[PDB]
């Protein structure tokens, strides 16, 4: 089309944002050179990045939208650090991480807690559909954290050695669930049956006006051997977000006061 | 000035070494008492200056005591009156000190009578010939039981404390009121959680998800409430909010002495022995039913919305 | 009081339809309005059965009060129609107990009176009044009812199986709704005894041309493993976010989690209620214990249960249900979760 020479130019620039950031980038770099054609550029760039999370930057940014439009990216790129810092503490010396795929905010919450001089382990999936869990750890590993890689027919089998779980989250719901890769809603049941905290770090952005109540209820157009899954939220212990720490019956709320 | 600074240290001596007065509406009105003549006897102009001095002396009164939390809680409600009158003053600088005095007094005249309050819905949840169950001595949950006995008869049962047997006060208590009470040890618990039809306790403080720090053996009795579906309410009053996560602190039960637990005159063999003593427990909220508070029974699951209102978010880090 | 309670429901009053106080009574009634004395007739027959029924009956006699209403002489309307029309409310009251939406209804009304200037003209007075009962119904009803369809209309999918319970005037005006849209499924009808409500909306659902079948709540084990999804209706919402409904309610809920089939709940606003239950003891409604008696064979066998002292009727109609077993709550402004139900009440 139109943009995509600039959204894969900017997903090839820089590796640290993610596939909303750069449509947000997208979004405010077309805006200067108005409603339809902004709503047609986030659908456009829904259906070629197909991802919750595009999508729901988009809309923000068309709810909050020139002079207004650099507090959003100004805020969100601080909120990372922020969530950060309020999810290091929960980490104490000795306890065992288990991750499952490959995101930035959780490498940062730990790369945090070992800056604050904590000893931990971390357990991570290898992502069997797209291999990510073994590009965590290959980027882990250089943090002087002792890291192993387990399949993804082994998170029942190392549940026991687990002190706690630790997972990102590619899109929240109305009644608290998340929206994370295939293999986390089983990581979640396996938790629960034994007793182990199950933490979701994400940010603000991710809010998506759904309020699936099955794996059926998750539209076509997200999950395209599927790539996403539901998770209940019943089998989420804790929410971490830049707008402080979250129970799951508190996402609601929170969800209509920002509108969307 | 001299006197505001001797009655800190002796205040905060007297909380750091065996504690101050016994009950938390008691300590409550002190914390409230000493935070008003810290407002009332200094020398100040900008809000800001006396936001961040209430907020030293805030975090040295936690500091010398992490175990209790009504001093924080006063001190981060004491900042929030101020900044709300900063705000309804600005949205200045020498008459808000008269706003702060009175918000102090309505804020004192809101708690001390609590216990009418709380004791105000026995009735709709205690009924005739019916068994309760609770563990420990707590004033309010004293009341709320010995109101309702003058209208209805039931049976109460009352589990003693291992450390400190301080339920057979309140056992004694309760057997001098009419009620037709009865004491057991600790081991008890799950063997007679059969035909208890009701289980109200107290707590020292409520967390920010739901959670409770009761006395230790607390997380036994709403384990045993929940196998087997005995709903499990718990009375506290307002001021036992406070907004915090248990954060793996390792605090959260306060050590003391081995005394309590195996005597000094054992022999020889305390020095290979390692002996631990907690007072205090953690109980999840999926555990708790529901919250007795002054505006109503509340779910375990609205403690949020009460905070959002009660506390500044910014002063959750005192 | 009619024949012998239960010691656990003995401190709730069991009344007979047949004990009708219209007996001792003026013909043309002065006391009590005529309209009054009608609603109580009805309400005691059993003609009028529905929870915004009722409501809407009463708002309607309410109004007819109003607007044939004179001022007594030195005496302020505001400080008299309250006082006036409490005997009314008792009346009713002990004709059948009220509901939810009557007393929202009734704390809405004595709102509005004692709002009323008193520099106003009587007419006026009578007017806004009516003017004020109107929207509110209107409101209340009728763009609650529109505005529930259309939100529960994006959750109703091609080839669903929904499975409803007793007579709900809201569940059906949804699934009519969804049906003329364009959605294809078919519904499932639960009854129990002795209301039997259920043909109603069985009837109204087969005169629409939508699929149905129907049984009885015992065999509802049986045919939940080929239901979709649960639809059931709400009488009152709870300050600690239990539902309030058909005693058939809270044990199909049960079982459809037992099964893991999500349950769905509808409800409007202004059924909320400023009160906390855990169990359906402490509030209750006990209707005759007569009704029990069954035509089973070739004769009842409950016909002279009162001659044994110990054989006791109890005819439970309400109950609570936990929040537990309810998945989503849908009201007039948007989904929630049902334990967020107190954040948007109020």
């Amino acid at each position: 089309k139109e943009l995509i020479e600039y959204f894969k130019s900017q997903m090839k620039e820089d590796p640290d944002m993610a596939s909303a950031v750069a449509a947000i980038r997208t979004l405010l770099e077309f805006l200067k050179r108005l409603r339809a054609n902004l709503t047609s550029a986030i659908e456009t760039l829904c259906g070629v990045d197909s991802s919750v999370a595009v999508s729901s930057g988009g809309e923000l940014f068309l709810r909050f939208i020139i002079e207004r439009g650099e507090l959003f990216l100004r805020r969100i790129s601080l909120s990372r650090n922020k969530i950060a810092d309020l999810c290091h503490t929960f980490i104490k010396d000795g306890a065992t991480i288990l991750t499952h795929a490959y995101s930035r905010v959780v490498l940062r919450v730990l790369e945090a807690a070992v800056a604050a001089k904590k000893r931990f382990s971390v357990y991570v999936t290898e992502s069997q559909p797209d291999l990510s869990g073994k590009k965590m750890a290959k980027a882990l590993c250089h943090l002087n954290v002792p890291v192993t890689v387990v399949l993804d027919a082994a998170v029942g089998y190392i549940m026991e050695k687990a002190d706690l779980v630790i997972v990102g989250a590619e899109g929240v719901v109305e009644n608290g669930g998340i929206i994370n890769k295939i293999g986390t809603n089983q990581m979640a049941v396996c938790a629960k049956a034994q007793n182990k905290p199950f933490y979701v770090v994400a940010e603000s952005f991710k809010f998506v006006r759904l309020f699936p109540l099955n794996q059926q209820d998750v539209p076509d157009k997200f999950k395209y051997h599927p790539w996403v899954d539901y998770t209940a939220p019943s089998l989420i212990t804790l929410l971490f977000t830049d707008l402080g720490v979250l129970t799951p019956s508190a996402v609601s709320d929170e969800l209509i006061k920002l509108y969307l | 000035g001299s006197e505001l600074s001797e009655r800190i240290e002796s205040f905060v001596e007297t909380l750091k070494r065996g504690g101050g007065p016994r009950s938390s509406e008691e300590m409550a009105r002190e914390t409230l008492g000493l935070l008003r003549q810290i407002i009332t006897d200094h020398r100040w102009s900008n809000a800001g200056e006396l936001m961040e001095l209430i907020r030293r002396e805030g975090r040295r009164m936690t500091a010398a005591q992490p175990s209790e939390t009504t001093v924080g809680n006063m001190v981060r409600r004491v900042l929030k009156i101020i900044r709300e009158e900063y705000g309804r003053l600005h949205g200045h600088y020498a008459q808000l000190q008269s706003n702060i005095i009175e918000a102090i007094n309505e804020l004192l005249v809101e708690l001390e009578g609590t216990m009418e309050n709380i004791a105000a819905q026995a009735l709709e949840h205690i009924h005739s010939n019916e068994v309760i169950m609770t563990i420990g001595f707590s004033r309010t949950v004293e009341a709320f039981l010995k109101e309702a006995a003058r209208k209805r008869k039931f049976h109460v049962i009352v589990a003693e404390c291992a450390p400190f047997c301080q339920g057979h006060e309140m056992a004694v208590n309760l057997s001098k009121a009419g009620i037709e009470t009865t004491v057991m040890t600790d081991a008890a618990i799950f063997a007679v959680m059969s035909r208890v039809n009701k289980v109200i306790i107290g707590t020292k403080t409520i967390l920010a998800n739901g959670a409770l720090r009761a006395v230790t053996g607390t997380h036994t009795l709403a384990l045993a409430a929940k196998h087997h579906s005995t709903p499990l309410i718990v009375c506290a009053p307002m001021f036992k909010l406070s907004p915090q996560f248990p954060n793996e602190e390792d605090s959260f039960h306060k050590f003391v002495a081995p005394e309590e637990v195996l005597p000094f005159t054992e022999g020889d063999i305390l020095e290979k022995v390692s002996v631990h003593c907690p007072v205090f427990d953690y109980v999840p909220p999926e555990l708790i039913t529901l919250f007795i508070s002054n505006i109503g029974g509340n779910a375990p699951s609205y403690i949020y919305r009460l905070m959002s209102e009660l506390y500044h978010p910014d002063d959750h880090v005192l | 009081d009619y024949g012998s309670k239960v010691s656990l429901f003995s401190h709730l009053p069991q009344y007979s339809r047949q004990n009708s106080l219209t007996q001792f009574m003026s013909i043309p009634s002065s006391v009590i309005h005529p309209a009054m004395v009608r609603l109580g007739l009805q309400y005691s027959q059993g003609l009028v059965s529905g929870s915004n029924a009722r409501c809407i009956a009463l708002l309607r006699a309410l109004q007819q009060v109003i607007q044939d209403y004179t001022t007594p002489p030195n005496e302020e309307l505001s400080r008299d129609l309250v006082n006036k029309l409490k005997p009314y409310m008792s009346f009713l009251t002990q004709c059948r107990p009220l509901s939810a939406s009557m007393h929202n209804a009734i704390k809405f009304l004595n709102k509005e009176i004692t709002s009323v200037g008193s520099s106003k003209r009587e007419e006026e007075a009578k007017s806004e009044l009516r003017a004020a009962i109107d929207r509110y119904v209107q409101e209340k009803i009728v763009l609650a009812a529109q505005a529930i369809s259309r939100f529960a209309y994006q959750k109703i999918s091609n080839g669903d199986v929904i499975l409803v319970y007793g007579c709900s005037s809201l569940v059906s005006r949804i699934l009519q709704e969804a049906w003329t849209e364009g959605r294809r499924f078919r519904v499932v009808v639960v009854d129990s005894r002795p209301w039997l409500e259920g043909r109603h909306t069985l009837r109204s659902l087969v005169h629409a041309g939508v699929p149905a079948s129907y049984l009885l709540i015992p065999a509802a084990s049986y045919v939940l493993p080929e239901v979709s999804k649960v639809l059931l209706g709400a009488h009152a919402l709870l300050a600690n976010g239990s539902v309030m409904s058909r005693v058939g309610t809270a044990q199909l809920a049960l079982v459809a989690r037992a099964h893991n089939v999500p349950v769905l709940v509808c409800c409007e606003t202004y059924k909320f209620c400023e009160r906390v239950q855990t169990d359906a003891f402490v509030s209750n409604e006990l209707d005759d214990p007569d009704d029990l008696q069954c035509k089973r064979g070739e004769h009842v066998a409950l016909a002279n249960w009162q001659n044994h002292a110990s054989l006791r009727l109890l005819n439970l109609v309400y109950d609570v249900t936990p929040p537990e077993l309810v998945d989503l709550v849908i009201t007039e402004l948007g989904m929630i979760p049902c334990s967020s139900v107190p954040v948007v009440a109020r």
